[PDB]
Parts: C-alpha cells; sequence; structure tokens
C-alpha cells in the first residue's frame, strides 16, 4: 500500500540548466528508492538505485538524494538527450509501486510557426470525403490556437489536431489540424482559411485557399 | 542405513588469528578471507570454521560492507554471516540488528560488488564462496 | 547489443488471452530475476509482477493475479506472460525487466515494451494520400509536402521517405481517431522550394498488423 507522489508533471528548463524532480512515499521505504528515464521511443534504463547510486553508464550529471519519504532527482546541466519521462520506484514492500512520472521539456526562445495549407487531393475526393490540413512547423511554446473557417463561418466540431514531440535538434513543436467533411460539405462552399494564434506572432496569421 | 544428522552448533571464535600471507584484506583489527571454493550458504559456516584457526563466518556492518564489495569482483558474489531469528530482525555471530533486503528470501544472505545491502535470496543451495573473518 | 528482446505488437480481441514473449541474451538466465510492469495511458506504470528465472516461483500483485500468469522456459531463456480476460482497458504496454545483481529492488535492463491493444475493430489497411506542395504551402523559400495516412487499424505505422534518405524536416504526427472508427496520421517535410521537380520525394508506409507497404510520390 505503499503509493509513490510526483510533485510535479511537467518541468521546463534550459540547457545548461538543472532540473529536480521529487517524489514522496506514503510511508518510509528506506532508501530503496530508484529513478528511471523513459525517453519517447518507450525505452526505459536505470539512473539511478538505492537513492543515490548512480548506475555505471549513466553520465554524472544525474544525481540523488532523499531519506524516509521524501527522495529528489538532479539533472545537472541540461542535455538535449534529457528530453524524456523520469519516474520514482519504491522496493520496500510488495508490490513494487512507481510515481505518475516528470516530463522534462527543453525551455528556449519564442519560434514563431511557418503555416502551410493543403486542400484535399483528388485522390480523396474519389471516396466521398474531404481532409483540409493545416500545418504549423516548427514553434515554441506549444500553446496555439487554429481555428477554421469556411466561407468566413467559424467552426466548430470537425476539427482534430495533432502535436508532435519536442525536436531533438532545435525544441520547437509541430501541429497538424486536420478539417474533415464529405465531399458534398466541401463542394457547398468556396474559400477554406485556417487562421493561427500564437504568442510569437504579433498578428493572427490566417492561410486559406479557394476550391 | 541411510541418512545421518549432525546438529552442528557455530559461535564466533574466542582466540586471535591473522594469515598476514593469504587474507583477502584487511580493516582495523580485523583480516576477511575470500573462500576460494565455492559453497552453500549452511555449509559457510563450517567451511570458515576451518579454513584459518580462529576464524568464522562473518556478517558484514554497514560500516565494512563498502570494503568487502569493493575487495570482490562485477561477477563475484558472497555469502555473508547474516541470519534470522524471528523478531529482533537479522543479526550476526557477532551481535547486532542488520538492515537486509528480506523480500525475495528469507534464510539466506548473500553481497555483490553493487550491493548496498545484504540481500536475502530464495535459494541456499547456491555455490558461493565465503566471507571468513578472524580478529588480530 | 540489446538484452531483453520484446515480441511485437498484439491485437486482441477483448475477452480473449494474450502471450507476451520476452527473450534473454548477454547474460546469465537463472541468477536473476524477472519483473513485469504495465504502462497504461502515456505514462503510469504498474508493477504486474516477478518472476525467479531458476525455479520459475512466481509473485503477483494483487490486482493482477487473476489476469498475468508468469512462465519461463530455461533452454530457451524466455519469460512468458499470459494475460486472460482482457477488456478495453489492459490496451497497453508491458515492460519485461532484468532486476539488478545483488539489489533486486531494482531493476537495471527493460525491454522495449510490447503493446498490446484490445477492440472488437477489425485489422485494416491505410489509404496514403498525397499532401500536394502548391505556393499555399511555400513560407519564405520553404514549401512543405508530405502523405496523410487514413482510415487503418490498429496501431503503428511506420512512415519514412525515400526509405531513410531524408529524416530532415520530416515531422510524422500522433495517430489521430476520427468518426469512421480507424486511425489517421501525417508525415510533413519541409523543402526548399527550388528544389520542387529536382527532387523525388516518395513516402513509405508500412502497416505490418496488414501486409500493407505503399510507396506514395508526392507530386503537384
Amino acid at each position: 500500500d505503499i503509493q509513490m507522489t510526483q510533485t510535479t508533471s511537467s518541468l521546463s528548463a534550459s540547457l545548461g540548466d538543472r532540473v529536480t524532480i521529487s517524489c514522496r512515499a506514503s510511508q518510509d521505504i528506506s532508501n530503496y528508492l530508484n529513478w528511471y528515464q523513459q525517453k519517447p521511443d518507450g525505452t526505459v534504463k536505470l539512473l539511478i538505485y538505492y537513492t543515490s547510486r548512480l548506475r555505471s553508464g549513466v553520465p554524472s550529471r544525474f544525481s540523488g538524494s532523499g531519506s524516509g519519504t521524501d527522495y529528489s532527482l538532479t539533472i545537472n546541466n541540461l542535455e538535449q538527450e534529457d528530453i524524456a519521462t523520469y519516474f520514482c520506484q519504491q522496493g520496500n514492500t510488495l508490490p513494487f509501486t512507481f510515481g505518475s512520472g516528470t516530463k522534462l521539456e527543453i525551455k528556449r526562445t519564442v519560434a514563431a510557426p511557418s503555416v502551410f495549407i493543403f486542400p484535399p487531393s483528388d485522390e480523396q475526393l474519389k471516396s466521398g470525403t474531404a481532409s483540409v490540413v493545416c500545418l504549423l512547423n516548427n514553434f515554441y511554446p506549444r500553446e496555439a490556437k487554429v481555428q477554421w473557417k469556411v466561407d468566413n463561418a467559424l467552426q466548430s466540431g470537425n476539427s482534430q489536431e495533432s502535436v508532435t514531440e519536442q525536436d531533438s535538434k532545435d525544441s520547437t513543436y509541430s501541429l497538424s489540424s486536420t478539417l474533415t467533411l464529405s465531399k458534398a460539405d466541401y463542394e457547398k462552399h468556396k474559400v477554406y482559411a485556417c487562421e493561427v494564434t500564437h504568442q510569437g506572432l504579433s498578428s493572427p496569421v490566417t492561410k486559406s485557399f479557394n476550391r | 542405513l541411510h541418512t545421518f544428522q549432525v546438529p552442528q552448533n557455530y559461535t564466533k571464535a574466542n582466540c586471535t588469528y591473522c594469515n598476514t600471507r593469504e587474507y583477502t584484506f584487511s580493516y582495523k583489527g580485523c583480516c576477511f578471507y575470500f573462500t576460494k571454493k565455492k559453497h552453500t550458504w549452511n555449509g559457510c559456516f563450517q567451511a570458515c570454521a576451518e579454513l584459518y584457526p580462529c576464524t568464522y563466518f562473518y556478517g558484514p556492518t554497514p560500516d565494512i560492507l563498502p570494503v568487502v564489495t569493493r575487495n570482490l569482483n562485477a561477477i563475484e558474489s558472497l555469502w555473508v554471516g547474516v541470519y534470522r531469528v524471528g523478531e529482533g530482525n537479522w543479526t550476526s555471530l557477532d551481535g547486532g540488528t542488520f538492515k537486509v533486503y528480506q523480500i525475495f528470501g528469507s534464510h539466506c544472505t548473500y553481497v555483490s560488488k553493487f550491493s548496498t545491502v545484504p540481500v536475502s535470496h530464495h535459494e541456499c543451495s547456491f555455490l558461493k564462496p565465503c566471507l571468513c573473518v578472524s580478529q588480530r | 547489443e540489446v538484452q531483453l528482446q520484446q515480441s511485437g505488437p498484439e491485437l486482441v480481441k477483448p475477452g480473449a488471452s494474450v502471450k507476451i514473449s520476452c527473450k534473454a541474451s548477454g547474460y546469465t538466465f537463472t541468477d536473476y530475476n524477472m519483473h513485469w510492469v504495465k504502462q497504461s495511458h502515456g505514462k503510469n506504470l504498474e508493477w504486474i509482477g516477478f518472476i525467479y528465472l531458476y525455479n520459475g516461483g512466481t509473485g503477483y500483485n494483487q490486482n493482477f493475479k487473476s489476469k498475468a500468469t508468469l512462465t519461463v522456459d530455461n533452454s530457451s531463456s524466455t519469460a512468458y506472460m499470459e494475460l486472460r480476460s482482457l477488456t478495453s482497458e489492459d490496451s497497453a504496454v508491458f515492460y519485461c525487466a532484468r532486476d539488478y545483481y545483488g539489489n533486486p529492488y531494482a531493476m537495471d535492463y527493460w525491454g522495449q515494451g510490447t503493446s498490446v491493444t484490445v477492440s472488437s475493430a477489425s485489422t485494416k489497411g491505410p489509404s496514403v494520400f498525397p499532401l500536394a506542395p502548391s505556393s499555399k504551402s511555400t513560407s519564405g523559400g520553404t514549401a512543405a509536402l508530405g502523405c496523410l495516412v487514413k482510415d487503418y487499424f490498429p496501431e503503428p505505422v511506420t512512415v519514412s521517405w525515400n526509405s531513410g534518405a531524408l529524416t530532415s524536416g520530416v515531422h510524422t504526427f500522433p495517430a489521430v481517431l476520427q468518426s469512421s472508427g480507424l486511425y489517421s496520421l501525417s508525415s510533413v517535410v519541409t523543402v526548399p522550394s527550388s528544389s520542387l521537380g529536382t527532387q523525388t520525394y516518395i513516402c513509405n508506409v508500412n502497416h505490418k498488423p496488414s501486409n500493407t507497404k505503399v510507396d506514395k510520390k508526392v507530386e503537384p
């Protein structure tokens, strides 16, 4: 019945900075605490065992501390390969339990998105569906609002957004908003636009096309 | 006509001895030996009682364990003289209360190079060297 | 290297069973314990249980006793996990882990993970539609093109560009569940506009659950 509570779920810091992830146990676990790192591809490797022992092979930039119920993992001089989720795990009693996890994101300067629009392909119109795509390439931070407009009508209930993970070379995000209509609804309207709202753009950027 | 049982009792030695030419390592006044022949956890008591005079199966306290592990190899494991007597947790032939990871066993205890505490094993018939001690 | 090789993705009908495999390698099999943990949603980990690789003795979390069964093949160096009566809540990634020698409270080696999807939907191959460049895309010398991989089940779909020859500027988005009941993603590449028609951009879609391999050329 030993529960592990991670104080934070998402941490943001710059390169070369120091991040501290904290874990708390519902009862004393006598330093039987391990820290694991899961990278976006799902690979998990043990970073620290027994509160502070650094596993051989892991850089010394990772360190651990703690006692009783409170434990902490510190990453010094943040590198781009440290983008991952970090989990605590107690082994004091059975069953083994893990923490909720803390995702580490690299914080950087604001980057304005490159906005692209893609009308539906003719090969797709031969099936009864039209997918209009709005792409936001390489921006930071992730907060962005995309509003679809057909004939200047604010659209709702027909768009799906997908966001990539942070790039391992410039720490930016990419967004894809897909507006899905049937072929008849597509042929009924004329202008199709996506408006992008981002703190990195002073003015809302609208990209449109005519069917 | 088949089986014979020998109830053997073991205690820490009262006399003083130290082989200065063949000890594995030495700390304070105690000389520690690693048995070259592997044994079971139960047999380690007799094996240490007969390696050298005034020698017995030793249980490492938190302060001796790092030295024992440093004198160990990567793939080498070592039976240690930490046994359970019900309540009062784990103890040794020298007395005291030991911190032992007792989740996956309750009988035999061993250590590796990277062990932070003595770990109890689920099976005691494994062949590992013994940790013997003799005071100087 | 790879020392703990897990089985491939599995799609199982609700209420059925599945056998996940975990093959060992570079180490003496019968000196360690094998743990199995479940990762549901996208983060939360749950320790299912463990097995002694020597004698086959097992230990389970009480929330997994009537679902998981751990077995070991000593001669082939394999650990098996049988899950039974799977509901739509068991769609998760299952990890096997070799514990730290001399520190059984920690798991020092992990498998790559085995994704288990539980759904009544039928396996369906995807349709690959080209996403044409057009100067509507082209912003600042940069022009975007791509491939929409639409209507497929289950996950995943592997998208490459020229079968590994590109990878710069390539953004492959996570799949999205539509009202059709199937998945859809988009794989996009940004390039200089000046090299439009001068270079060939072929997107390769692989959906192994349906034995589907589609090589589509993106052209205006």
